């Protein structure tokens, strides 16, 4: 008796997750023109960085999540990032946020400014009353960075010790291995992966929501 | 006397603060599991508290005088459990009462319809009762993250449940800021992959047996309960609880016969080390008297033994012809350990895993009674009595012409660069040629350069003084690159020294079992007379060396000299009798010059002690089974010196 | 020198802070527009809610471990005619504050048929211009009165008690009435405990009215 | 020369040896009767574990003689 009456409240639950869901799309249209409102801000900053040494990478060194990807011998490379800055999808396709990195010119890649992106959901995902708690990140885009001649760090040319057959004699042979970096994440698993992509989706949440909008208070 | 032995409970100060711990390591590393790492500390800033005496251990009484051995049959814990979670303590708890907190555990030996088997690995899952009240199960994989025994009470981010089979109640809806409590309820086995070993009165069954298959799986059982092992408490109701004290308190029988049982284990300490000549009650042995035991189908079982006497009486039995029964050829008492030797084959000694052979079917040695049969636990169904016969377990010159069944043959040796080969071999000979002037000597044949063939004197003042040995050296295809490839032309049937097997193999650091190309064969001879042949050749098997100035290792050490007394003198008789087709005319000069001279020497030590000692090599302590050995082989060394036509001087 | 730029850049960021609060406002302002959207559901979840759903909000608090705690035995007879809890929200222009309408039908315990809990939140870019901080955070309640009937009150107890005398020592056995632990505590907040009534009254307002079926049926948790 | 090698399932193998053979030999015939390969069974003679490289006779081996098999894995 009252079982049924209670799915039927499960049901209602489950458009009042689709009314939560159209909420948070606006929430994401009023980020955007809100971020309309910032881009003075944000330039001013960007101006004031022409500069702050190293600024982004010190803002990175002193945030947990971040400190964990930067290695060493990626401080020559980040150093040479000028600017961080988020854009937010348009109305229509589905919600993401960009991260465009503006790097300034150097010795280990061309790309004047790199790019990746996250994509969030505004759905539930079936007829039970799903969790939703705002727009979550499912899924990232990887990107190519223009490194120049033997300039890469997520691979590293590892001269890795092996034997002749029979012979025995020892040998180094030059071989790409994957290589822990910063920019790791910019070619995330594809399709302990899942490990690794939420890692990468909380990392890029706490980017757009903490990092760039408060970088200063980071620095 | 060294005090602390590996698994030993001590009492001592960690930060400041008195704490116990557990010895890992010895030449002490001493880890106090409860909370800390390991860490080096020496025995006169500890307290012992107990002793880690397990099955199959020999053990000596640490303030009683007399230095007999002894096995320990089994081992009584009362350790005290402290609940995890909570800080309630109860002592004392009997390790025999607590149980393995998981069904089976790593390597733990387990039994199928009729397989023995290695649980090489083993899947887990754990069930979780959430704070909701629904109840669930998760591969222990994803639950290592969750900030395991049944009762526990964790947190975990609601993600990790994505992959959990929902067994029973409402299921939780998965969000990212959600934060589920759990109570684990049991600790489940999923799967296993057995490395199968024996077959037990065709093909193995599957590796990674299904989960409805786990029920006829049994373990092994034993109590080794060490300090900090988690495991299930029952009430007089499951409780974690980690032990954290325990009482070891252990039945020994002792080389006289007696079983002193219920023995505090801090008056034992064991013997890491024994000389291969003790014979504890049950150790099954054979014959080495010539006479005596003619037929090899005989075998011994040693009651009891004098230590100080070095004396040991035994059975002889022998299989029954007919039937699956044994008899008993006879007892002999005052029987010298050196006439006897370890049994080839039969080693049956406690918590060793064993099989039947033409019902339970797998199980364990728990006691080798002084009678014939041997006890086995077939998992912990029972204790039964059954015979070994069917139970498995678980100076130089170039001489011509070439050796005839003798040094290396089946070679067919070819050097790759045989230029260089011989460019090697002469500053090889010249280097021996001009640099041997403690009388060991080398030849090289005709046909086959590479076949060397050494004889080596032994130094002054050593159970090998006057002693002869023989050995024939095959150069490898790519000397000097890697150490000449020796071995010892053996025929004492035992073990005259730690390294010289009676399989012919060889061991130095020199021969790689460092070197250089530089090496030589003169090395090699230098080494053989400074290690190989030496003051105390009980200190050369694979280690010992951390028994200088131990009591034990000069014990075990008087005893190897005996022994290799003995098998000395073995050989030189068996080469006196039957010499190669090699080397033979300086074996005629050198035993005519010196060979009479080790027996009447032999024979002086035997005097002097019956009259009471000189001085050479640790032998003073003559003892009733030496005596007796060396006399029954001197005479026949005499023997075969007479009848091989060598007039005593 | 730099440290000219480092305080440009503070500066900056206190805008940041300022346009954020902006922000924080405008979503309020939003989530006041979808009310308009939300209570159709829960107006039909109120006229559903053996006729309805018998101790709805009280199974609701029993199966929530902050309200569980905050559940008495003697309590859950009087909490048992809780009729209805829902948010409503602040006018425009007003300081953003909400409130918590515990709507209560007739009984034998007190008379009023609602109780409103009102909350408060900050709306300010920064304590101290020079710094900066920002966020959605309660920083006030206002409570709201709770009358009784003769001896049924939960909030304070009455009982026969052996006192002594303060200051002499003399038994006294006499009738006490003494503060007791109770659900409608609640409603009383400390006059200016107080952050976790807060948080407490956050969770109300952000899972158990919004998503009282995950909370009920026992398809959600919290701790 | 008549023996008797006796299986964990309980069947015996009477085989035919000449005293003077090699153990291989027994091996290939017990593989020959039963199918387990030499290399996967040991042969075990009143607790010997009988080797391979070596002849019957100095075994002892005799007429009606006992032999147990046993799996190496």
């Amino acid at each position: 008796v009252v079982k049924r009456r209670v799915n039927a409240l499960k049901n209602l639950q489950v458009k009042c997750a689709q009314i939560e869901a159209k909420f948070y799309e606006e929430v994401h249209d009023l980020e955007r023109k809100y971020a309309v409102l910032y881009q003075p801000l944000f330039d001013k900053r960007f101006e004031i960085i022409n500069g702050i040494p190293e600024f982004w990478l010190t803002v990175f060194k002193n945030v947990d999540l971040l400190s964990d990807m930067v290695q060493e011998h990626d401080e020559p490379i980040l150093k040479h990032l000028k600017d961080i800055k988020v854009k937010f999808s348009d109305a229509g396709q589905p919600m993401s946020f960009v991260l465009e990195f503006h790097f300034e010119p150097n010795e280990y890649f061309t790309n004047e400014v790199l790019t990746k992106t996250y994509r969030m959901r505004s759905e539930p995902d079936d007829s039970d009353p799903f969790s939703f708690d705002g727009p979550e990140i499912m899924g990232c885009t990887g990107c190519q960075i223009d490194w120049k001649k033997g300039k890469n760090v997520t691979l590293k040319t590892i001269k890795k010790k092996q034997k002749h057959k029979g012979r025995g004699t020892v040998r180094t042979v030059t071989k790409t291995v994957s290589n822990d970096s910063f920019f790791n994440f910019f070619a995330p698993p594809e399709v302990d992966a899942e490990a690794i992509l939420a890692a990468d989706f909380e990392i890029g949440h706490f980017l757009r929501e903490r990092i760039i909008p408060r970088s200063v208070l980071y620095f | 006397q060294r005090l602390l032995f590996s698994h030993d409970l001590v009492s001592g100060r960690y930060r400041g603060s008195v704490h116990f711990g557990l010895v890992r390591l010895i030449h002490v590393r001493v880890q106090w599991y409860p909370e800390g790492v390991k860490q080096h500390v020496k025995e006169t800033k500890l307290k012992l508290e107990d002793r880690s005496v397990v099955p199959r251990d020999v053990v000596r009484h640490m303030r009683s005088t007399d230095s007999q051995c002894g096995t320990v049959i089994d081992v009584n814990i009362d350790c005290a459990v402290k609940l995890i979670g909570t800080n309630c303590i109860i002592y004392p708890v009997n390790s025999k009462d607590l149980q393995h907190i998981w069904p089976f555990m790593y390597g733990d030996y387990i039994a199928y319809d009729c397989w023995l088997g290695k649980v090489y690995d083993l899947k887990n899952q754990i069930i979780l009762k959430l704070s909701n009240g629904a109840r669930c199960s998760m591969n222990t994989e994803d639950g290592a993250k969750l900030y395991f025994y049944p009762g526990q009470v964790l947190i975990g981010p609601a993600k990790i449940f994505s992959s959990v089979q929902w067994l029973s109640g409402v299921k939780p809806v998965l969000s990212t800021k959600s934060k589920f409590r759990v109570v684990v309820e049991e600790v489940q086995v999923v799967e296993l992959k057995v490395t199968w070993i024996t077959k037990s009165f065709v093909s193995p069954p599957p590796s990674v047996i299904t989960q409805e298959n786990l029920g006829r799986v049994k373990r092994l059982d034993h109590a080794q309960r060490q300090l900090g092992e988690r495991c299930l408490y029952v009430f007089p109701d499951r409780v974690a609880v980690e032990v954290v004290t325990t009482m070891t308190s252990a039945d020994v029988m002792w080389q006289d016969g007696s079983v002193e049982c219920n023995i505090r284990s801090n008056d034992l300490f064991p013997v890491h080390h024994l000389d291969n000549n003790e014979f504890c009650p049950g150790d099954f042995v054979v014959d080495k008297r010539v006479q005596s035991c003619p037929d090899p189908a005989v075998y011994g079982v040693v009651q009891s033994g004098d230590h100080i006497g070095r004396t040991c009486m035994v059975k002889w039995f022998k299989l029954r012809p007919s039937g699956d029964d044994v008899e008993l050829i006879g007892e002999e008492e005052d029987v010298s350990v050196y006439d006897i030797a370890d049994h080839p084959d039969f080693r049956f000694r406690t918590t060793d895993i064993v099989i039947r052979i033409g019902e339970p079917s797998v199980g364990q040695v728990a006691r080798v009674d002084v009678s014939s049969k041997v006890e086995v636990v077939w998992a912990d169904n029972s204790k039964t009595i059954i015979l070994p016969q069917h139970l498995y377990n678980i100076v130089f010159s170039v001489l011509e012409f070439a050796p005839s069944n003798h040094s290396f043959k089946k070679i067919e040796f070819q050097p790759p660069e045989a230029k260089k080969f011989f460019s090697t071999v002469r500053k090889e000979m010249a280097l021996l040629a001009t640099s041997l002037p403690e009388g060991i000597m080398v030849k090289t044949f005709e046909d086959r350069m590479d076949l060397f063939s050494a004889l080596i004197k032994g130094p002054t003042r050593t159970p090998y003084e006057d002693g002869l040995y023989l050995f024939d050296i095959q150069l490898p295809n790519i000397y000097p690159a890697v150490p000449p490839h020796f071995c010892y032309l053996s025929q004492c049937s035992g073990r005259l020294n730690p390294n010289l097997y009676d399989n012919g193999k060889v061991k130095v650091s020199l021969l790689g079992t460092r070197w250089t190309s530089k090496s030589s064969l003169l090395q090699v001879l230098i080494s053989i007379q400074g290690l190989i042949l030496v003051n105390e050749p009980y200190y050369n098997e694979a280690g010992f060396d951390s028994d200088r100035g131990l009591q034990e290792g000069y014990e075990n050490s008087r005893c190897y000299n005996e022994m290799a007394l003995i098998r000395v003198v073995q050989s030189m008789t068996q080469l006196v009798r039957r010499p190669p087709e090699v080397f033979e005319q300086e074996i005629r000069q050198h035993f005519s010059t010196g060979g009479w001279r080790l027996v009447n020497r032999i024979e002086s030590w035997l005097e002097t002690h019956a009259l009471l000692p000189d001085i050479g090599f640790p032998l003073f302590p003559l003892s009733k089974g030496f005596i007796k050995s060396i006399r029954g082989v001197l005479t026949q060394f005499r023997a075969a010196l007479l009848e091989a036509g060598m007039p005593e001087c």
